[PDB]
């Protein structure tokens, strides 16, 4: 009976039309996930410039920004390593009196263009 | 630069061209008045395809508004967009429709319709490169049969180098508001068969299903089901008034979706159609477009797809919008729906895409459909009108206007002789 | 003084143009007006006309509008000569009828007689670089009607083909098996080379390193301008080996019939991706001949090189480019025919690739890997396989056959890419005599 | 990414489902009106796997709501975060299901099946990967019962290789709110063992123990006692949720924890539960956590340990804490309680240890148990049945609906073939 | 010149690898960033792109996500090249069938791509340094798939790796043992030298010498991190014996299939506790054979050394290195092989390790003790000990035969268990003839 379909239909519509709340005017962008497209090169469609979002534009630079000048704690145990990853007190580590590092003579220079 | 020169034959007709001249003045800028307020300069660049330009900067439309009995003049006349059509094109005419084809087809229909000719034939005429006609009726009942019709057969042959679209509503089968229309509908297919380039079939049934179960509307009046339509009208014809990319025409539709010179009965559909509930749940996208492109409610022809192979599949895209999600995802529609798809004619799904959508949206998406499942509108003729003409009643009238009973039975035989092409196309 | 015409035909060739003069444009100092502010240069694609302006060697030309009103609008308006661009009245609509036979012969005069003027002031001209589809009634049928003329009227001159190669798989039009293999039975005779790119293997390109999930056409047509860019460079600057159209066509071709080779873009990085490369002349030349980065979808494993060329543009080492090329030389992935042992080529171009706003990063080196390979067997039996179907009962013929075209030629379309078949399998065998 | 689709039927799993969204989006830090309100941008990484997103940041849950009588979708509609699913995965069905398991599976549930496969492929196809579908309905009672073990019937056969957890409440001992819950628990535990990979049996009397015996709480309602159980179907999907350390999906635990096809019936426990006057006096550690969550007191099924042998353990570990007492004490329980473990499966204890733990505290433990003592459970519905169906009583409606004695007859054969395996593991 | 590959194959893989880059970085210069602030060894780990950015010779793998979106997120996402570090979108969910028959195919390929690309910009491809676990399904099943492949490939090459053995009394899943006994049985015949560091005693000594209450993965991972950074050290900086890797490899193993070496770290202190004693180069040798210090968890009393090489960092006069061997060869407590006398091989570095902010100290001196022992068999027995009790009626076996696997791989698996522990025992007897 699509007489009385119609009926519960209707008393659906009016339900949802006197109890919906509409979302209010946020627009909360995720961070993590854009992609865009490109626009065609000379046309009077586009080049228009429409302006920016300054909340986006500083806001990828914030999501761009590293954990620790972002989260002022140490959120997961992966954020345990790399923390502290300024060194320790002046290595002053170009004295040779003690460091051993490998350096690059004229006969490696020329090694190291052989074969390939 | 090209025209298009649009025909309203019936009631049916005359209004759906009145709210397809309200969707694109809505689209194009122009008030009740005449006068251009748009936003942006490609609203005008290409206004001269449906608006003759007039003097003092105000655009009317290049259109003749047709019927048979003289109240539904007035009525647009009356209504909201009124005062812009050209009054030498209100044809009226002060006779009997009595829902009839004979009415229209073999009697004063005649006399009135050379008049018609007359008064097309000038902004036919007024042109740079017309590409064709687009004829707005029913086969349902009078006037935009009998007008209609007839019409179709002297322009087609007086102007034999157009595209001719005309936009139908055929029956439905739970109503009709005509007993005769059965035959009105057989006699009208036979003419429409060898005539018409590009024939649109829209089921009034279809049409009230998206109301419901798709638009989610409450009390759906025959304005918002013209509305669709309309909406599906200015999809089709859109790379011709606003540019983009894979501009599609008239004639590029046309070769690229009928087949044969039979096969030209096509079905529409419509598709970011979404529930004023529903509408901030979606996340409008091209993929999301696509499901609902094919999905079985938003055809507006009452067939179920599943009940045949499409022959041919077109979409017309409207929005700024990148093309990876138009061309895979029709690959992939494409690819799951195999069967129903025909496996002698590779890759059968074309692709247009303009830049601006319409107002108010921000992609949209127009469905063009040729299929083997027109069937079920024919064969759903057919069985009425065999147990409606083997009775031979209802038909003392046909025969009093100049008819005679012989037509009836190679229209018959013509209409049904369309479902055969159409059936060896589902098995190959 | 080492000029060629650039003609643009169809809505693709039209697109294509439409981002390779912008690039071009960027490349030297041409402004969107047309002057520059201020040595030989630009006379290869832009003329000088006294007060300051750098028009191009071009005819934009299309049956419909709509495409190239957006030139006559646009940002660089100023920049083209006012009757340079053509257009008719309305769509050849896919149709190789309306294409060709009735509706090209009011357009034909019309181009080539702007064909001929542009060549009037034309010097040293080495060719035609022709930009079109192998889909559209335009893009197929005129650019045939084109190619007759042209062959007709400048029968020695060389003509290069960057035509747009049908999708595979996927497709955006149903009569492209039809347009495709015609324009591909006329313009087989008159075409001196057709350098050869289809759609979704810029798709995977892009989807693969430049890491852009929706890119468009005008981001392919982007990539197809530096690829026009890159070979026609040593004809615009000064370099260590310097080859030009003719020699590519003399040397990429190998047969009268066999003169459809491929290309392939090196680095295509995408900004945030080149600081972790080292982008040296190596692994550039690598990727090129690696089967992920191939200009159309035919595997290059399926198939045999017979000729390439390399044009390193850029800061390249004079000798990387044939310690590269004895690298790849030694790899049995890269089966090369027995019939051509000597068959690189090297050209050198000091003149890094410039970049336009958009997403490729500045390279310091690239190359343009041209290849002539066997490979398009495989695609072309995937493209009659189209068409064996559809003409099997005479589908979608009756427009060709109502709008002037005889429908006897299918049957000669048929046998000529037959024909061409079977020259790519009496060309791929191995010699035992 | 991963994803889980989460299926909702019956009128207890409707309200089960309903609490569990109220928990994940105050997890993630979302308002009712669907506006993310959040603090920690760990809540949006991972957020595509309950909420897909729209435009504006519109995130709705990916739930399908079924129910055969509706009042229940109503109650949720009006409830506080009832504006915030899809209207069209509202599923609603114009009957009564009137607490009968011939009329949930071969009536006019399984007319609306066909709908509910059409909503829930809808949301399968509109992403890349399918983890799987997490269910809640009532294992004894009609509806969610009858829904279950047709709805999971059906998306086996479609989706085959995905992740089923069927969320239940089995048939209580003290009480019991339907006459015929022996009759569709034990035919509906019969579609359940062939069909469902992971599936978790609460115990209503369980859960008032907990809130009596260890939350000491006064008056408790289905508010709350709903909302112990939407903590523990919180946990188990959290390695999955955010970043995670020695991480454990839906599929790392299921094939570590069922050893057999069959034996998939598990024993679910969030336990950093407190008494309020007691939360003051807690010396909240990860040894006194294990000692909670092993003590069977808050064990969200009334089955003793001590009266049977485990078979598998995890623990869905989440929050910020060193772990040698995590593995020092999954080994001191397993050194301290031997003869409880089989010793056919030794080191037989999955860890998982989220990083980001739940608001409130900052460690959460979901303890997960598959034993022998679900045998005590299954038996008692077992001689229910068998008590009842002896005189063939509450009987003559499910014979009339469209059935027979013969699939009662196999359903406790089946039952009773379940009195096989997990016995004789019982005794090695 | 001299480099090797670290590549990171499941979450332990990434872990451990974490580790790795964190110590290398502040070892050598490197910001978190690849840039270098304001001279040859970074050549080993790290290459060198132009304006100080440096890219690690790193891959790392894993079949699922959130553990590389750690790394991506985290303070060194500009370091790698994020088209190095490869994800799938489904977990293999501890099951060696999914790691190496179900889910492989969507990554092996390109993981080997990865690796090719990474092996023609080295120069001398030294070996790899593949970083699995015998535990769960990515660590297990992936890491046996790359096996065979990469030693299809690059068979001259070298291979060590770094696995967690599963745990003396505490694991952590219930399939462990079943990951472990396939991949070790994969691994048996194409692994080439293969540090076990087993978890358990990561703890004891973690509670023991460095005296701390709250260490994480990451404090554990940092010892093999140190571990690891001291074994390929010598390949990096100049030292009194310079050893190689290939001399690692040719020591560690007497037979072609005893190829599991047990390491141990010696300064294991923590800071607040080396303020009190000598961390001489007696002691430095004693700590490492004490039976309370080796990272497997197993007494070396029960079994027989074969062969030890011992690492020594920092200020290591090369005689009293002599003098520490000469005293520990002569106690009776540790024991020889009656077959191999010369047993201590001496490696000389003449730099101090470098601190990590954390809890290890900055010691003066620092020996990694690398010893091939038969303590090992009694922990290979017991393994296959488990899993005939857990395959005594196929217990968790219908989940490996659904995916892919065949029953009697198990079986081959337990039979090749059976040969490896008799040869154990074979060469662990001693002679008489
Ligand atoms: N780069 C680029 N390629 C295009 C563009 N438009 C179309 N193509 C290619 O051309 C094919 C179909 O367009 P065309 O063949 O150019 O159509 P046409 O030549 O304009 O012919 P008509 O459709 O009759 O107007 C598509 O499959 C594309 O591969 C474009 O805007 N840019
Ligand atoms: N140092 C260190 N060891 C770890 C870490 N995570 C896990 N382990 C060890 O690795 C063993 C199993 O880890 P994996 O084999 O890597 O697990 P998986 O490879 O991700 O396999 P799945 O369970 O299928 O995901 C555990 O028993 C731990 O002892 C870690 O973060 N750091
Ligand atoms: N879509 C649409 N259909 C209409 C409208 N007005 C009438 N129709 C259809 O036209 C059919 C009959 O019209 P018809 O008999 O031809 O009117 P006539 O032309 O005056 O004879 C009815 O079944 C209606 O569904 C309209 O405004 N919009
Ligand atoms: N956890 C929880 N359980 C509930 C809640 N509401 C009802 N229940 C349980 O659901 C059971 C009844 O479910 P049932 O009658 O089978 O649902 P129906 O088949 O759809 O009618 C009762 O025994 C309640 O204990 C709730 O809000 N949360």
């Amino acid at each position: 009976d699509e007489v009385h379909q119609n009926q519960i239909l209707r008393e659906l519509y009016l339900k949802e039309l006197r109890t919906q709340i509409l979302y209010t005017q946020y627009h909360v962008n995720p961070l993590r996930k854009v992609h865009t497209i490109a626009r065609k090169p000379m046309s009077w469609h586009d080049n228009l410039e429409e302006p920016e979002d300054a909340r986006f534009l500083n806001l990828i630079h914030h999501a761009a920004q590293g954990p620790r000048k972002k989260y002022p704690e140490t959120q997961t145990e992966s954020q345990e390593i790399g923390w502290d990853s300024e060194p320790l007190v002046n290595p002053a580590r170009d004295d040779r009196r003690l460091n051993h590092f490998r350096v690059y003579n004229d006969i490696t220079l020329y090694k190291a263009k052989m074969w390939s | 630069m090209r025209e298009i020169v649009h025909l309203q034959a019936g009631q049916c007709g005359n209004q759906i061209g009145a709210k397809f001249w309200e969707v694109i003045s809505d689209e194009h800028g122009i008030d009740p008045t005449g006068t251009y307020h748009g936003d942006s300069d490609l609203q005008l660049e290409r206004i001269n395809v449906y608006y003759n330009e007039a003097t003092g900067g105000k655009y009317v439309p290049r259109a003749v508004l047709v019927d048979l009995e003289p109240g539904t003049m007035d009525s647009v006349r009356s209504g909201p967009f009124g005062q812009i059509f050209r009054p030498d094109n209100f044809v009226f005419g002060q006779s009997g429709a009595g829902n009839n084809w004979a009415k229209g087809h073999y009697t004063e229909g005649a006399e009135l319709v050379d008049s018609v000719l007359d008064v097309v034939r000038k902004e036919a005429e007024s042109c740079d490169c017309l590409q064709g006609f687009q004829l707005t009726h029913s086969l349902g009942g009078g006037t935009g049969s009998g007008m209609g019709t007839l019409l179709i057969s002297k322009i087609r042959e007086e102007y034999p180098d157009r595209i001719m679209n005309t936009f139908s509503v055929v029956p439905s089968p739970k109503v009709s508001d005509t007993v005769v229309e059965p035959y009105n509908a057989t006699l009208s297919v036979h003419q429409l068969v060898e005539n018409t380039d590009e024939t649109y079939c829209i089921d009034n049934e279809a049409l009230y299903d998206i109301c419901f179960r798709t638009l989610k509307l409450t009390t759906p009046t025959y304005g918002d089901l013209n509305h669709l339509v309309s909406a599906t009208m200015s999809g089709v014809t859109t790379c011709l008034r606003f540019p983009g990319q894979l501009n599609a025409d008239l004639r590029k539709l046309a070769v690229n979706m009928v087949p044969f010179p039979r096969l030209h009965f096509f079905m529409p559909g419509f598709a970011p159609l979404t529930s004023r509930g529903s509408q901030q749940y979606r996340a409008l996208t091209v993929p999301e477009l696509t499901q609902q492109m094919f999905d079985a409610k938003n055809m507006m022809a009452a067939c179920d797809p599943r009940h045949g192979r499409y022959l041919t599949v077109a979409a017309v895209f409207r929005g700024r919008m990148s093309m990876k999600e138009v061309d895979e995802q029709m690959l992939n529609v494409q690819n799951k729906n195999s069967s129903y798809f025909v496996e002698w004619i590779p890759n059968n799904v074309k692709t247009a895409v303009c830049d601006i959508p319409p107002r108010g949206l921000k992609m949209s998406a127009t469905f063009i459909g040729n299929s083997t499942a027109i069937q079920e509108l024919f064969k759903r003729i057919s069985e009425q009108f065999t147990a409606m003409f083997r009775r031979k009643a209802f038909l003392h009238w046909y025969t009093g206007e100049g008819m005679d009973e012989m037509e009836f039975t190679e229209a018959e035989s013509n209409m049904n002789d369309l479902g055969n092409p159409v059936v060896t196309r589902g098995a190959c | 003084q080492r000029e060629c015409i650039s003609v643009h035909v169809g809505q693709a060739g039209v697109q294509i143009g439409n981002a390779c003069w912008e690039l071009y444009c960027l490349e030297h100092g041409i402004q969107p007006d047309g002057q520059m502010p201020s040595d030989d240069s630009f006379n290869t694609f832009f003329s000088e006309t006294g007060a300051g302006k750098h028009v191009p060697r071009a005819v934009f030309v299309d049956l419909e509008p709509t495409v190239i009103d957006e030139v006559r609008t646009g940002t660089y308006r100023q920049l083209f000569h006012p009757e340079q661009l053509i257009t008719g009245k309305e769509d050849a609509a896919n149709n190789y009828a309306r294409g060709h036979y009735t509706i090209g012969k009011e357009l034909i005069d019309l181009v080539l007689d702007r064909i001929r003027k542009l060549a009037d002031q034309c010097t040293g001209l080495q060719g035609f670089l022709i930009f079109h589809s192998f889909g559209g009634g335009t893009g197929s049928g005129f650019t045939s009607l084109l190619m007759e003329r042209l062959s007709v009227d400048y029968g020695k001159k060389s003509k290069l083909e960057f035509s747009i190669y049908p999708a595979p798989q996927v497709s955006t039009a149903v009569v492209e098996p039809y347009n495709s293999i015609l324009t591909t039975h006329t313009t087989l005779e008159h075409s001196d080379c057709a350098f050869m790119v289809d759609n979704e293997a810029i798709y995977d390109i892009c989807r693969r390193n430049l890491d852009i999930e929706r890119p468009t056409y005008t981001n392919l047509n982007r990539l197809i301008s530096q690829i026009v860019s890159s070979i026609t460079a040593s004809l615009r600057f000064d370099g260590a080996l310097n080859v030009d159209l003719t020699e590519f066509q003399t040397n990429l071709v190998p047969y009268p019939r066999i003169h459809f080779p491929l290309a392939t873009y090196a680095p295509v990085i995408s900004a945030e991706k080149a600081y972790h490369e080292q982008l040296s002349v190596a692994e550039i030349t690598n990727a090129c001949f690696e089967p992920a980065n191939q200009m159309v979808k035919c595997d290059p494993r399926h198939g045999k090189y017979m000729a390439c060329c390399l044009l390193y543009r850029g800061d390249v080492v004079p000798k990387d480019v044939n310690a590269a090329i004895a690298a790849i030389k030694t790899k049995r992935s890269i089966q090369f025919v027995d019939w051509c042992p000597t068959g690189f080529k090297v050209g050198i171009n000091y003149q890094p690739p410039t970049v336009v706003p958009g997403d490729l990063a500045k390279v310091q080196r690239a190359v343009c890997m041209l290849s002539n390979t066997t490979a398009i067997a495989e695609a072309w039996a995937r493209l009659d396989h189209k068409f064996d179907l559809m003409y099997a009962k005479r589908a979608f013929v009756h427009w060709y056959v109502g709008e002037g075209m005889e429908e006897g030629e299918f049957s000669e379309a048929r046998e000529d890419m037959a024909a061409l078949e079977k020259d790519y399998e009496e060309v791929g065998m191995d010699s035992v005599e």
